[PDB]
């Protein structure tokens, strides 16, 4: 059944702390194409002005329409706890849709980062897999990246899981990075890096891993 | 001075156990958050109707001074946190309190097209 | 906040299917409005042959939701031979009825690679470690993961396993996490991450051992 | 004997490239699957209307013998795979073919309450 839903994201810890240009995104899914345009309206709880946002539309495989708005937010404003609301307006829409977002609260705890290389498995031995467990952080907002030779790889190179609750109070996450013989041979140095608000200093924790130690 | 800082955090968090256990030490029910908000602001918006009364209980101002002129009745109206709005006028929240822009409670009701909001913002 | 009743129909767990040889499928209906009368969940087979007695579960949710499930036992033969099974969901004030169907997932076959790892001792709790398991490059995506200590299977609730994600290639991968205690690895430092998967030969099992200490 | 076995798999899979490239070797467009079904059964149900004609093209029987008596027009009606149903009677699928239970195509239309299904199963 077709049901329009809306999702409002917090800024990536990377964008927020590293690039210091945080954005939030309002995602609207399962729209019926050419049913007129959907309005996405941004607002602040304090009623102060919002920046210009970028809107993206893309017809989907399943013939739903997906619409996003990305709003740049002040680093100070966010970290100081501004609340931002996405309001979604549509013609064939009964109630309007409202998502809001603000800086996550609650206890903080910095991430533990562990990195691992798969042993050589038969078949492709010109490939290995690096994997990373980051766990026991809170809140759940985390950025993961991989570096080779101290330079960050394209995000598309790796897969990262959604934060799941640990048996305790924190969260954990896995990242997978397939690599090539060409890569680890020219330098067997890789880093799994996490960006997290609770990591001190500079909100970063990383761990090195080599294929052949 | 110190106790209050911790308080508001939970005021938004919704740590009721805490919140009830903070005025128990004599908390400043009229604390402000870097942006003149009492907990009452922060309660109002999020559905922490659990704690929105806990404040008024221990005396929180039914119309505090947000440093963008915004009294919690605004910060309620903001959110389709609707049942929350109801109480505000049970004991009177200023119905016509102006922000620094030139905006009140009845204002937001169509800013969001909220028909129920204009419906009950045309009563007391 | 939106409420759109949705329905999900699962394939049998490879464990149930190949190991216990008592497969079941489950029809899950979410976001129902409680006490709006009862929802009908009706099972049927594409071949028109009889379905077993199913079990129905209802549980109100701390989000006002009502969640309803029906679990249907299916013949191992019938499933593996490609029977198709449908869940049909009927409701009072319901416009059009809901239908999910399921059949053995076909496509190319690929066995899982299983790699298991122990976390080094991290400050703070050193009476805990974390075991982790990467299983990857299997297809199709139906996989069961379990952990054993001393060759005996632990309760499923002890571990977390991820949802199958596509690898950069044609296969899938999955992560499993298992927190352990000093008491456990000290009495025997032997743990196994086991996968059950249709493509694993023989006996649909692949496992890997891991120890807290190198 | 051998070629056909592989075929049906894709008939359900929807490997069109294959499917078009299998009758290209001269496939048994009337193959059966451990349960007397032609691909046409398996196509019919899943929205592989991509390949549902590819069969009739290479001659597949508009009413094959499912070994539970069920001809693809049944195995179409099964699914709100609806546009698929339409074609079946373009060149005639038996409208009144009985399974071994005592069931035909028009039957399932309310077995699922499908109002559109009874609507078009009251025509040819």
């Amino acid at each position: 059944p077709r049901c329009v839903s809306a999702y409002l994201s917090r800024p990536s810890p990377f964008d927020l702390f590293i690039r210091k240009s945080p954005t939030i995104t309002c995602l609207v899914v399962d729209l019926a194409p050419s049913k007129g345009t959907v309005n996405l309206t941004w607002s602040r709880a304090s009623g102060k002005p919002v920046n210009h946002s970028t809107r993206k539309e893309e017809k989907q495989r399943n013939g739903t329409l997906t619409v996003t708005s990305t709003l740049p937010v002040g680093t100070r404003d966010w970290i100081e706890g501004e609340t931002y609301q996405c309001r979604v307006t549509h013609p064939h829409l009964p109630r309007a849709l409202m998502r809001s977002t603000t800086k996550t609260s609650g206890p903080r705890a910095a991430p533990e980062v562990y990195a691992f290389a798969t042993p050589e498995w038969p078949g492709s031995r010109d490939k290995r897999t690096l994997a990373c467990l980051i766990q026991n952080f809170m809140p759940e907002d985390i950025s993961v990246q991989w570096l080779h030779n101290e330079v960050q790889l394209p995000d598309a190179r790796h897969s990262t899981t959604q934060p799941r609750k640990t048996k305790g109070s924190g969260f954990f996450v896995f990242s997978r990075l397939e690599v090539t013989r060409a890569e680890w041979e020219q330098k067997d140095e890789f880093i799994c890096r996490a960006v997290h608000e609770a990591a001190s200093p500079s909100q970063t924790v990383q761990r090195a891993v080599s294929v052949n130690p | 001075s110190d106790l209050g800082k911790k308080l508001l955090e939970a005021a938004r968090a919704g740590q009721d156990d805490e919140v009830r256990i903070l005025t128990a030490n004599g908390a400043d029910v009229n604390a402000n958050d870097y942006w003149g908000h009492t907990p009452l602001h922060l309660a109002a918006m999020l559905g922490h109707l659990e704690i929105v009364e806990v404040l008024l209980k221990n005396g929180a101002d039914v119309n505090a001074t947000g440093n963008t002129g915004r009294t919690p009745l605004h910060l309620a109206a903001w959110a389709d946190h609707l049942e929350i709005v109801e109480v505000l006028l049970k004991h009177g929240a200023d119905v016509n309190a102006q922000d620094k822009f030139g905006k009140t409670a009845f204002d937001i009701s169509i800013d969001n097209g909220n028909e129920d909001l204009a419906e009950i913002l045309q009563k007391l």
